This record gives C-alpha cells, structure tokens and sequence, in this order.
DNA sequence: GTCGAGTCTAGAGGAGCC
DNA sequence: CGGGCTCCTCTAGACTCGAC
C-alpha cells in the first residue's frame, strides 16, 4: 500500500514519490539509533500517540536527471547559469583600452573605439558588461545619462532631456523614455538601480537578460552585519577585530578599497545628479561623465576579485542560479495605483488636518498663559520659552468724491514708500513666545498655511500641550532617560492636578531617577514595552493605545480627544513613514503596442486603463545570511482596517489574463531547525522531541506550534511566531515575559512569568539542535548544511573569537532558509521552461514566491509548486541524510491564486483609504487557497497540456 | 441659549427670544437672518460654490423658479431637485452629452410647518452611468463629508448615516451633533430613473448619456443640503466668549480703528486703508466712524463676539513709521506689521487658511 | 430677436424656442435663466453691491422673506416693506445715528400668472432736510453705474416724475430697441409708510443728526436686475456678443490643438486649475475630443461673450506660447504660458 | 566684523517586513 | 543575548553667511 511509516510510527511519503525522490536501498537506521530515539520520546511523555493517516498521494513527477536529488538539482543549476558564468569569464578576463579624453554630446548610444574616437551605436551588443546610471533627482525618475563597460570597448548613453531642452517633459515615463538594451550579463554596484532604468525589463514577457551586483557578492564573502557596520564605520574613524581588515561596508569606494586597494576612489564634490539641477548638467557634462567612468571601472576591477572567492565559498551551482532569478523581480500595475496613491495622500491629509485642528486649537488657547505670568502655574508648560521679542527698527459731488479718493489714497501712497527703514527679512512673529513661534510656518515657506501648522504629536511640546497624565501625574520629559512623569513629594500645581484626579514614593514604577531634580517631584519613565533600560521618545505610540483606552494615560481636555489622538496617530503611522518611497515608485507604462495579445483582447481590458510595472530594487544579497534587500516591497505592511494605505499590496494587480499564483512556506525554520536536530541525533524522521511535536500538527487543524503557542498562552498567531522564533534563536525570560504582557494586556506580571516556563520547560527537547547549531557555527569554516555555502569572512571564528555567537547560530538556519528559497527558484524556473508553462517570477519575500502566471495555467502553476515544495524538503532531508521525509510536510497548505498581492485569498483590504474594498472599488474578486488534493483533480495530476 | 443671545446682541439673529427658540430655528418659523447672519451664510454659498461648481468642469448652475406653475392652482418649491430635473436634458448639451455632470443651485425652498418655513438648501443634482452609481454616491458622501468638516473645529461632530428608502433605494443622511441631539443637515439619495422617466415619459433616446462608448439612461443622485441649519451648525460649533468661525467664513474680516492724534490724517490714513481693503475683497468693519470710543478691552470682546479675524489699530505712529497693530483673534496677541505689508497678509491668511 | 434666439441657444436664456417671448421676459413668466444667464445675473449683482453697499459703511444687507405672515399671508410684493419692518431693530447698527441705508437682492412676485423678478432695491432713511439732495446724489451714482459697462450709454435714460401723492421721483430707463423699458426707479416716499407700520410713540423712530432727533424718510431706489441683464444682452450686441469684462459670465475658452492627447490635456489642465484659483472663469474646451474647425470655434465663444480664447498645442510643451486670441479685436497673438495669468488679471483690472 | 538666522549631519526612538 | 533588514521624524550641536 501507499501507506508507509518510520520505525518511530510517523507517518512519511507515499511509496510512488519515495520510489521517485530516494529510490531504493537506503540504509536502515539500526536497532541503537531506534532504540535511543524510543527512550527519548517516552522520556518526554511523547509516545504512543497516533494520528490520523493523511490521504496518500500519488503523482507522476517530471523524469529526475542524474543519480539522486543533489546530481539533478546540479544539472538543473548549472543549465541555467552556463551562459552567465561565461559571460562573467568574458568580463573577468579581457583588457580595455582607457576611458576616452572627450566624451560625445549626443543622444542615443555611442562607442568608444581605440584612440578615444565616438561612433554612434544603436545597442552595446555585448554579452557581459558594467553598467552605472546617473538620474537628475529633480527632473524626475528619468535616467539622465549612463557610461557601460564591455570587455571590448566603453560605452556612453544620454538622454534627450540632456541634449535638448523643453518647456515641458512628460511626468508619466514610459519604455521610450528609459535605456535601451537587450543571454546576456550585466554587472553593477546597486545594479537593480540601473534595472529599473532598462528599456526592455519592463516588458510582461520574460527576457533572458540577468543581472550580478557587488553589493550582493560582498555581501556573500566578506558581508557584514548591522552592528559591525555600525563598529566598523566607528573604527574607520567586542575584543575581537581582525574581521574589519577583510570586510568593508556596501559603499563602492569601501569595497575597491577591500578588493582591488590603490589610489582611492573619488566623488563628485558638488553631487549634481541629487542636488543640481539639468543646466549644471549641461554645463558639467564632461566631470559628471569622466565620474560615471571611474565609478564603473571600479566596479570592473572589483568583480574581477570578488567573481572567485564567490565561487569559492559558495560553490553550489543554485546559489548562482537562484541569486540571478532572485534579481529579476517584477511588479504588474495600473491606473489604480494613481488612484491609490491620490486617495490614501487625501486620507493622510484630511487626518492630519483633523490632528492639526484640534492640535493648534489648545496651542492658541494657551497663549493667554503669558498674559499675567501665569504659565509658572501650569505644571506642563512652565518650562518652554515664554519670552518675547521686540520689533528692531533700523453728501459730496462727483468731483469732490473723486478728489477725496485720490487724496486718501495719495495719504498711504506716501507711507507706503517709508520701508527703507526695515529689514529686506521681516521678523517671524516677534510678539508671540518662543515656543509659538517655531510652531508656525514662516512667511517665505512655499508651502505656508496659517496657525501653528508645524505641530504634530511627535513634538516634544506636544504632550505638555494636551496635557497628558500617567495615572494622574503630568507628563515630564527627561533629557536622560525620556519620558515619564512626576509624582507629586510648579510643585504645588502638580499636587493640586493629582489631587482632583483622585476626587474624580506611594507609587512604584521605574524609580525615582534623583538625576532630574525636579523641586519637589519624584520622576518615573513612561513603562517601556522592551525594559527599563529603553526609553520612551513619545507617549502617543502604539504601545500606550491600551493604556489609554484603560483611563490611565489621560488627556487634559478629557474625552476623547486623547484616545482619538493615538487612533489618528496609528491611522497614519505608516504612511507618514512610507509615503515618499511609496509614491516615489519609478512606474513605466506600457502603451498598448508593448502589451500582450492575451490582455488586450481578454474581457477585463479597458481601453481607457494604464497598464504599467515596478521593477523592485532588490538587493540580492543585502544581508550576511544572504538574503534579499528592498527598502519598500520588502516593508510593505499588509492590508489592516486600520491602516491609511495599507492597500498597498493589493494594488500589484494582474493584468487582464493573467493571475498571481503563489504560496508561503509553513513553519520553514522551525522544520530546517528540526530537521538537523533530528539527523544529528538519529537518521529519521521525528526522532527528537521538537522534531515530533513539529510534525505532529496541521495547519489547518490549528495544532501547530505557532497555533498551539497562541492558545495556551493567548496571543495571536503572528505573536505565536514572534516568541517562538525569538526563544529560538537566544531569546531569554524576561523578553519572553516582556512579549506576552506586550501582546496579551489581561495578564499580570506573576501570570506572564510562569506562561514563559510553560514554554521553557525543555537533555532536553530543544538539546538536539542547539547542538547541531553550535556545532556548525563553530567549525573552521562554517558553511550551509545543504548547498555548502560559507559564512563571510568577518564572521568566522578565527576573525571574531566568541563573538556575534547569535549571528552566527542564527545564520546556519536562515540561510539555509535562503538556500531553501533559491531551490526553489530553480526548480520552479525548471518546470515553467520545460512543460511551457506562461509565466514568470513576479517577487518573492523571505519565505513566500510569487509567480505572474496566465489565467489558464494557473493550476498548472499550483502544481509545479507543490511539486517544487516536495522537491525542496526532500533535498533537505538528502543532504542531511534521513534518506526520507515525512507526509506532514511533503506538500504547501495552500497555494495562492489571486489577481492581487495580499496575504490571504479571502481577506478584503478595507483600510480607511479603502473602506468600500478591494471588490466594490475596484472590482477584484476573492481567489482560491487550494492544497495538494484539489489541485491534483483540477489539472489531473500533471504538469503538460 | 447664550449661542442665540450673542447671536441677536451682534446681529446674526432678529427678533426677540420668542421666535429665537431652536425649535423656530431648525422649524423655519424664525424671521430673517441678521446681517453678519447674511454674511457667514454668504460666505457658506460661496464655499460651497467653490468646491462643488467652481473647480470641476461639469457641473452647472441651474435657475429654478421658486412656484410650481399650474396642476389649477400652482404651489411653493418644496425642493430644488425637481427643477434640476427639468433643466437636465437642456444641459446635457453643454457636456455633449458626456455624463457624469451636475446641475448645482443654491435657493430658498418652502416646507409646511399651518405657518410656512423658509430653507436655504444648496443642491447638486448629478447625473451618473447606472453602472458606477454607489462609487460616485460614496465619492460625493466623502466630498460633502470633508467639506462640513473642513471648517469645523470639531469635525467629529459631523457623521453620516447609511440609510435605506422605503422603496429600498440606497443613500446617505449626513448630520450635525447640536447640543439637543442630531439634526439632518444634508442628504444623498441613489434615485435612479424613476424621475427622468416619469418626467419625460415616451422616447428615452433623449435621456440618454455617452457614459464611456455606450450610451446609458443616468442614475439621478440627488445631494441637498441646509444652509440656513448648515449657518447655525457652524455657530453652534465655533462656540473668553469668542465665536471662532473660520477665516474663510467669518462675515467680517478685519476691524478698524485709530489711536489718539492728529484725528484728522489718521482719519485719511484709515480711508485710505479702508478703500484698500475693500477693493481687495477683504471686509472690513470702521470702527474708527465710532463715536462713543470705549476701551481696548471691550472692543477686544465686542469683536471677539462677532467672529473679528484682525483689529487694525492706526495710531499716530503709523505717519512716523508706517507701523500698525494688530490683535489676533486666535492668540489674542498683538503684533506690528509695516502699512505697505498688511493687504498682502490678509489676503495670505484667509487663502491659505 | 436674434439675440433672444442666441441667447436660448448660448445658454443664457432656458426653454423651448417658441417658449420665450419679449413680454414673458419682461413680466417675469420666462421658464428661467440658463448657466451663463444665471452667472451674468451673478455679475450683474455682485457690481451692484460693490457699487452701493461695499463701498459705504451707512448701507448694510438684510434679510426680508418671501412671504408676509398673518392677515393666510401671501407672496411679498417689494422689498421696501421688509426693509421698514427692519428700521426699529438696525438702529443699534449705527448706534441710534443717521442716515443709515438697507439694501437687498431678492425675487419679488408681481401677479400679471406669477412673475418672478430679481429685483435690487436700496432704502436710504434720511432726515427730511436733505432728502432731495440724496435723491439727487443716488440718482446720479445709479446713473453713472448703469451707463459704466454699457457700449452706448446714450441709451440709458433717466427723466423725472410726480406720483399721484405729489412726492419727487426719478425713472431710469432702458432704450431697448422696441421703445424705453423701466429698468429702475427712485421715489422719494416720506414718512407715511413707517408711520402707518408704527403707529404711536414716535419717539422709537426718532434718528440722530447733531443731537436732534428725527423721524426719518424713506427713498425708494428699485432696479430690475433681470432687466438690467437683458439690457445688457441688448446692449452688447460678426455676431459677437461684446459684453463688457466685469459682467461676462466666462472668460477664458481653453483648447487643445494636437497631440499627444495625455500631455496637452495636463498642461492645459494645469492652467484651468492655475485660472480657476487666480479667480478667472475658465470654459473647459479641452475636455472635447473630434473638435470642429477653429472658425467655428471662435463663432460659438463669440456668442458666448467669452474674452480669450486660449489654444495649446505641440509647440507648448516645446517652448511654451500658446494662441491667444481676443473677443473685441479679431486679432492672434502667441503668449508664453506663465505670462497667461497676469495679462488676464490686468485686463480685466484695466476695463474696470 | 559680530552675531544671529538658514543648512547640515548625527544620533535616538518609533515603526513596517520576514 | 532573538536574529536579519528598512526608513522616517525630531532635536541638538556645529558650520556658513549675510546684513547692519
Ligand atoms: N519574527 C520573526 C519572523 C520571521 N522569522 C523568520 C522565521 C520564519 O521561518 C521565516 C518566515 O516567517 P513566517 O512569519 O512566514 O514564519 P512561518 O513560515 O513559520 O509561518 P507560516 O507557517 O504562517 O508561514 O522568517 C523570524 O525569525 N522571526
Ligand atoms: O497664522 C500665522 N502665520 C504666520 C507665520 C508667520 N507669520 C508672520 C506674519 C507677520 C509677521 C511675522 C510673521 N504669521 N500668523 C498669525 C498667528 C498669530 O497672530 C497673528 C497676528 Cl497678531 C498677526 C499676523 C498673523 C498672525
Ligand atoms: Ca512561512
């Protein structure tokens, strides 16, 4: 029967994939191991306990090329980066004759042949070239002008908004505004940058073009961490430091200093292209140019060092190859991502308005406080500055009317003219105190509106000025140590506050900080979620919404002011944080010659529709467990009904014709996690305790670990994964108590004590793979437990000796997860190429892939997925060695097929900017979440046609 | 009550505290508004004309007879929406038959109470393809929205209510919080065709408009709102006893006064300010004509009262150095600004505000 | 009668073409005005208040309602009766001074049918001494304001008479090509009417004129603004409807002359909201696609008393000039685009 | 030539993602 | 000992520069 289980009764694949993935002949585990694994399980009261059977599967894979899993991925990683490895020799071999003295003014492409001449080109036509674009930050998001390096010749490219000028350039680019190009390679430093600024990428149809950036392979040998960025840039200007001598920060500049050494390499002193305008372009043609030049021959010289030791420490074909499909990112839009971007800036303003109201509303009625001197009685507002300045100097007829008029205006006529004796400037608001004074716009401000309109809650007057309390005591900020508050022990005013708080140090809190000296007050900071040792920058957080809604953070005018306040506050917090990069987006529309046959003629065309794409500028490698970087789509928070543009997912929409088809990895560390702890204490599945209880749980059953976590400790699920990650990877006691007072308000501080050793109880169930990990962390050169890839230089034991141990510990997992990710890219690439599937890789995020398939392959898609997710676990579970994997985990939860980015099928994004919906506004209907069964009866259990 | 006693004492009300009881009021029964109570619902005409007529290019305004003539006897206009109506196929030739497009009318309608209520209502009769009808309902719910609490110090006191006709016909009640309770100060409905078709009975060829490349009988979405309970509304929210109405709507902007001597050429100073203002299309009230010159502080309260923006205070000083005062109503705090720089400020001030 | 035909196809008259007729425009039985008459009748009141309650402290705005309760009211017929019950009550205004005036503009109901007029009125109470000279110096500023936007002031007219009381009053008129029409009239009422509204104590009607008190007198200054509008129409008539710039409802007609279609329509709607705020009233033309011919073009905003007809075209976005063209001279001239505004602004300033 | 008003970085706390 | 990232606003100290 299809029916199989271990030697520790689990239930593992069916027999017709097993006799596909392993074959035939693996060694069996042996009566020791068995037994160790018996006593293990029985000794943490986890044996016995069956499960109910899931139903079997049985699938024809696609033919499996080599002798086992490793050989076929390989032969799979190594078809697909053959002509890019070639193109990368040809760049890491070749001469190139010096940049050209005179630079062509032209627009269009031009080449460079020997003795510095220029001949106008259509196209580079090369294979492997260094690629830099420079863009005038004020014109726009155009590119400006670009120097490309072949391994024959340079090249230069500039813009018709360089060599002609207009009245008048188009604010909407398009593919004719953009650098044309196009098995080909092309290298830079931030190269997907210079993507975004490329013709023919923007194209719904795949090209084979790819891209290698530096960052990303510095990142992959020599890489660091945040925090030794932050040490490193302190010493360039822990008791280990022989790592700063073989590392450097992303910065071109660092890293030729790293690689290639030499003269140093330098910038433009005035930086035209972010601060100029077009005509000092044109003017500075020649130095802007010669610039881009020596930056792209840095480059040059930097990838010729990096290309080896590259393909040294990371020896794995895959990780080529999924680092070259991981750069390739691609984002479908349209009209309603204008309409997006014009609703939520109107949401945030008519918030901020409505804040604003009611902000400079108080600030004006509390300017009769310096009438009389009585602001010494206010226990807020008695520090501020409330002196003012000075004002420095250096019936009738016809005729008789007409006469009286002219008169009366020759009388201002002449005073009119007296202001020789002002200032060119006048002063702002000499009258009002200080404190009023920086609260309103000045007069010359382009952007000017009346009243103290640069107030907003994160003012450090601002909580003084609503006068907030922390359990009656006014709010008082500290220099030193934040916020907090001032019990009473204007000392007489506080007392009189607190004293009818109470009609309508006894207190213990952080402390009485004696550092303050405060007359006759005692200070305590505002309780931080993240300890003690933190401090408060503003009570209107997120944090504090809880302990306003309970009455014992309060606001002067009482009601709900306060509480509206913090509701606008987390309203608005993202967008006033994200706004810029969101709106900022380099959109290209397509016209509808560029477009696909399939989408215009598809029903839900519309002819008066924009069609468009965002390229993500991803970082390949922008970290030293080597995963991707994305300043926005990266960040791009989910849809939330509170959130102002919170949509923001949900507008990469698919075009007509086409759906997006994806899924998220389920439990993705805590498997790889439990996989090595198992194959390092015995050679099966579920031999460890955390291996059991992982495997032992469905998703959808709601028994899994971040579900059961949730339930037996309350919070949600998302939390779940917060505390069961943090206690993973180093977190200790009190930040599991800290989380679960932070994420669960009803519990106390003895109650969240103990609900933290209910989770730290476990020679132990955790002992295995901690084991393992350490282990791995602490080798000579510690590499990847499955595709081999090494740790950067900085972090290895001989350069930082009992050093960034987290990191380090940390690392082997998560990049085995990225290992993980670039597996799947190449088995996913493998099948969409060799059953003609229509489609193409639209994003992925750390552990989620998302495919821009056509509407009538969308099963199709689903399936390879799956197939690929199988794949996947049973190369993980080969490296290893366990020669099998369990049925738990063979196959997705559900696979995603959606006309729109969100996290769940079924969810509508109905945000304040959005409050009709994504269906009702803009007519996007729910998709389908399908697992394994109902794909397999919806495309028969294949991939072909 | 002390709303309504300011009210009468500065001349935003008539009459005496008989028929100044907010059920005469919100009734209709009151006699005429004051004359800064003309003014503020002047100037509510005229945001409200800016916002929904001015600045978009389909919608029109519409002269709607104030009678019903004939079936024997005609009748008073109880709504403005049934001359919109009228006058839609006549302005469906300005768009080119390009839907959606407004008819907007500003007028005084009459509602039985057997005494006769006089309304201000603004109406904005919109004309949209069947297809896209709740979207441009909830659009203009959120413009109308926003435009009540645009000048609203408290524009949570502004809220909508989703509401159903007894014919199951969508739509939206949008209210004001008085202190009382909750009156209806506008109104959407999703009519549909009914109207047009009972109206204009026979062909619908004529009714139809180009929506995209289809032509398509509209969707009538009526929008009326009350401008007479829209003007108490706004006095009600604005209220040291001080109106705060806002810059754009407080009927009188700037107050004039003078210092102690020469009297004559500060007498053609303030002229010569006044004529300036004036013909800049700022209003201002002389309080240099005065004769019975009281002190600073009760002009400072008089003015507050009236919803006065700025007090201009021309002393002697004024011909030595072209300085003047000036007292902000929002801070009560005094500042001095050249002669040559006010009329520029003040018109700074009410646009940006 | 070709005006009128123009008039109700231009959109400033509404109706059926038979439906409109001189005497229905006249009484006040006409279906009603169309947008650009509704906005003339806007220009045509906002130039009166500026030219009488603006401009003058003593004259203040009131509110008098369409309907006059008690003895089963009926439909006001004027809007002096308004104006009186309002004289006890405005003293505080002026703090008991005088003379003080009220001035409104409302529709007044006249059975002929019903006919509706929009009617601007002004009362001036005055003590009695110099009631003739305000007469006199009010009939000379309506005068002067009724002949400043007319193209032929000849036509205005003013003459005086004798009421059957006997009290002095001017009529002004109109000559409309079929004979003078009463577009406003002045009376000089005394103080019969505010007696007879307040009779007994007279000491509430007493004003102050150096200390003296004094029952007022009324004067009486009732114009037609409707009339007023169609005297301008007539007055203003190539069929070019030459209405002067402070009274013509539209000024600008904004167009676009090629392609792309995308980046003309921004830039020209970047001017249209750049107009709009800077107060000029601009006719949307742009929005129009499959335009007719330019002639043509011009004709209709002939008609439509339109100022400046604004053309932007490819050139635009290259350098920045656009067509512009005047109402009064058939004359072309190109203009760069940031110089639009300002020039707007200064001829509307200069024929002011 | 003195000193006070604009510009500019650096650091800290908050807030999105996985 | 959570880890790996991303960017923002606000405040303070230092620098520049210009007008009197
Ligand atoms: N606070 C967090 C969030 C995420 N991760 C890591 C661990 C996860 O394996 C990976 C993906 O994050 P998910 O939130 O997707 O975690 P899961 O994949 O376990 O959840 P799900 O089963 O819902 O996909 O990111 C982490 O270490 N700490
Ligand atoms: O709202 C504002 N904005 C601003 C911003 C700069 N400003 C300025 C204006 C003139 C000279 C200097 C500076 N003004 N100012 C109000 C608030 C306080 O009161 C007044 C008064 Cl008394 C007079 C005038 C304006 C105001
Ligand atoms: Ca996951």
């Amino acid at each position: 029967g299809q029916l199989r289980h271990n030697p520790l009764d689990i239930q593992m694949l069916s027999r017709g994939l097993h006799e596909q993935i392993f074959g035939q002949g693996g060694e069996m585990p042996g009566e020791a191991a068995v037994r160790r694994s018996v006593e293990h399980l029985q000794k943490h009261g986890l044996w016995g306990q069956p499960a109910v059977p899931l139903p079997d599967v049985e699938l024809r894979l696609p033919p499996l090329y080599g002798d086992n899993l490793d050989q076929h991925f390989r032969l799979l990683a190594q078809k697909q980066s053959l002509p890019y490895l070639e193109a990368a020799n040809l760049l890491l071999q070749a001469q190139l004759p010096p940049k050209p003295p005179a630079w062509a003014w032209a627009e269009g492409w031009t080449r460079y042949g020997p003795e510095g001449e220029a001949v106008p080109v259509a196209i580079p036509e090369e294979r492997a070239l260094v690629f830099d674009v420079e863009v005038c930050l004020a014109e726009g998001t155009c590119p400006t002008l670009a120097v490309a390096i072949s391994p024959s010749a340079w090249y230069s490219w500039c813009s018709q908004r360089l060599v002609e000028e207009r009245y008048s350039w188009t604010s909407q680019l398009s593919p004719a505004d953009l650098i044309p190009l196009e098995e080909q390679l092309v290298v830079g430093h931030n190269v997907s940058f210079d993507r975004a600024h490329i013709r023919e990428q923007y194209l719904i149809q795949g090209s084979r073009m790819r891209f290698l950036d530096t960052m990303s392979m510095h990142m992959a040998i020599s890489g660091l961490s945040s925090f030794q960025r932050s040490l490193w840039i302190a010493a360039k200007q822990i008791s280990s430091w022989d790592w700063l001598d073989i590392s450097s920060v992303n910065s071109l500049a660092e890293v030729h200093r790293l690689y290639v050494g030499g003269p140093p390499l330098e910038k433009e002193p005035r930086e035209l292209f972010v601060k100029g305008t077009m005509k000092d372009i044109r003017e500075n043609f020649q130095d802007l140019m010669q610039y881009c030049a020596q930056d792209v021959w840095a480059t040059h010289e930097v990838f010729q060092q990096q290309l080896p030791l590259f393909l040294e420490r990371c020896p794995h074909p895959v990780t080529l190859a999924g680092m070259l499909e991981m750069g390739v990112s691609y984002l479908p839009v349209n009209q309603n991502w204008e309409r997006y971007l014009a609703e939520a800036q109107g949401t945030y303003e008519e918030l901020q308005r409505e804040m604003k109201k009611s902000l400079m509303d108080l600030t004006n009625d509390a300017c009769q406080l310096l009438s009389g001197e009585r602001y010494k009685e206010d226990p807020w507002l008695w520090d501020l500055e409330w002196d003012l300045q000075e004002f420095k100097q250096k019936p009738c007829s016809e005729e008789e009317e007409f006469q009286q008029d002219v008169m009366a205006r020759a009388c201002l006529q002449k005073l009119k003219g007296t202001t020789e004796l002002l200032p060119k400037r006048p002063q702002h608001l000499p009258g009002h105190p200080g404190w009023y004074r920086k609260l309103c716009p000045r007069l010359d401000d382009p952007a000017w509106t009346p009243g103290p309109s640069l107030l907003s809650l994160q003012m450090r007057v601002t909580p003084k000025l609503m006068a907030l309390t922390w359990d009656g005591f006014p709010l008082h900020y500290s220099e030193r140590h934040g916020w907090g508050y001032l019990v009473p022990g204007p000392y007489r005013a506080i007392e009189s506050l607190y004293r009818k708080h109470c009609l309508e140090s006894y207190h213990h809190g952080n402390g009485p900080y004696n550092d303050v000296d405060i007359p006759g007050c005692w200070f305590f900071k505002l309780p931080h979620k993240d300890g003690n040792s933190c401090n408060v920058g503003s009570p209107f957080a997120k944090d504090f919404l809880p302990k306003m809604e309970d009455g014992t953070l309060q606001a002067g005018p009482g009601g709900a002011s306060g509480p509206r306040a913090l509701e606008i506050n987390k309203m608005i917090s993202f967008w006033r944080n994200a706004h810029k990069r969101i709106s900022s987006q380099m959109v290209v529309w397509l016209p509808r010659s560029a477009l696909p046959r399939a989408v215009i003629r598809h029903p839900d065309y519309d002819e008066e529709g924009l069609y468009g794409a965002i390229l993500p500028q991803v970082v390949t490698a922008g970290t030293i467990t080597r995963r991707a970087v994305e300043p926005t789509w990266l960040t791009a928070s989910n849809a939330r009904p509170d959130r102002v543009g919170s949509e923001l997912k949900a507008m990469v929409q698919a075009p007509p014709g086409y759906t997006l088809v994806g899924a998220d990895v389920d439990s993705q560390e805590l498997w790889i996690a439990a996989v090595l702890g198992d194959a390092h204490f015995a050679g099966m599945h579920g031999c460890t305790a955390f291996g059991w209880m992982t495997l032992q749980g469905r998703k959808s059953r709601g028994t899994d670990l971040h579900s059961k976590t949730a339930t037996t400790v309350g919070i949600s699920r998302e939390h779940a994964k917060i505390f069961n990650y943090g206690r993973i990877y180093g977190a200790g006691q009190p930040f599991a108590e800290r989380l679960l007072m932070q994420f669960n308000h009803r519990l106390t501080q003895q109650e969240a004590a103990e609900k933290a050793q209910q989770m730290y109880a476990a020679g132990g169930t955790e002992s295995e793979m901690f084991n393992k990990l350490e282990s791995i962390a602490t080798s000579d050169i510690p590499r990847t437990p499955v595709l081999g890839c090494c740790i950067s230089r900085a972090l290895e034991p001989s350069a930082v000796q009992e050093e960034f141990m987290t990191s380090r510990v940390n690392w082997v997992v998560q990049s085995s997860a990225v290992d993980y990710l670039h597996l799947m890219l190449v088995a996913m690439k493998w099948l969409f190429e060799e059953f003609a599937i229509d489609g193409r890789f639209c994003i992925s995020i750390h552990d989620e892939v998302r495919y821009l398939v056509r509407e009538e392959d969308r099963y199709r898609a689903a399936l390879a997925l799956q197939i690929t997710n199988l794949l996947t676990r049973c190369m993980f579970a080969y490296k290893l060695g366990l020669n099998d994997l369990p049925q738990s985990v063979a196959f997705f939860s559900a696979v995603d097929i959606d006309r729109c980015l969100r996290k769940e099928v079924t969810m509508d994004c109905k945000t304040p900017s959005n409050p009709t919906g994504m269906e009702r506004r803009y007519g996007i209907p729910q998709g389908e979440a399908l697992d394994i069964y109902q794909i397999i009866e919806l495309t028969k259990g294949s991939l072909e046609k | 009550e002390a709303l309504l006693e300011i009210c009468q004492r500065r001349h935003f009300l008539s009459g005496s505290k008989q028929q100044l009881s907010r059920d005469s009021l919100l009734s209709g029964c009151h006699p005429g508004f004051g004359p800064l109570g003309v003014e503020l619902r002047k100037n509510l005409a005229a945001e409200w004309w800016t916002s929904v007529v001015v600045f978009r290019e389909q919608v029109f305004p519409v002269d709607a007879l104030h009678h019903k003539p004939g079936p024997t006897s005609g009748k008073l206009r109880e709504n403005l929406l049934h001359g919109a109506l009228e006058h839609y196929v006549n302005c469906l030739d300005l768009v080119n038959k390009r839907l959606p497009y407004g008819l907007a009318q500003i007028g005084v309608c009459f509602h039985p109470v057997k005494s006769i209520g006089e309304k201000t209502e603004a109406s904005l009769v919109w004309f949209t393809p069947p297809r896209t009808s709740n979207q441009w309902l909830d659009f203009w719910l959120r413009h109308r929205l926003q435009w009540w609490r645009k000048f609203a110090m408290s524009p949570s006191n502004f809220s909508s209510s989703d509401c159903q006709d007894e014919e199951g016909r969508k739509g939206n009640k949008l209210y004001y919080n008085f202190p009382w309770g909750k009156e209806l100060i506008e109104t959407l409905w999703n009519l549909g065709d009914h109207e047009l078709l009972h109206m204009y009975p026979g062909n619908v060829s004529k009714l139809h408009g180009r929506d995209g490349r289809k032509n398509v009988v509209p969707c009538v979405l009526s929008v009326n709102g009350d401008l007479d309970r829209g003007m108490l509304a706004y006095l009600y929210d604005s209220f040291r006893k001080v109106l705060k109405l806002h810059p754009c709507l407080a009927p009188i902007k700037v107050a004039l006064d003078v210092g102690r001597g020469p009297t004559l050429e500060l007498r053609q100073v303030c002229q010569g300010l006044f004529n300036e203002l004036l013909e800049n299309g700022i209003s201002v009230w002389p309080g240099y004509l005065e004769t019975m010159q009281s002190s600073l502080e009760q002009l400072y309260s008089k003015y507050d009262e009236m919803s006065i923006l700025f007090t201009v205070l021309v002393t002697e000083t004024t011909l030595e150095n072209g300085l003047i005062h000036l007292r902000s109503r929002d801070t009560t705090m005094k500042e001095m600004m050249h002669i040559s720089k006010l009329k520029d400020f003040l018109i700074k001030y009410i646009s940006s505000a």
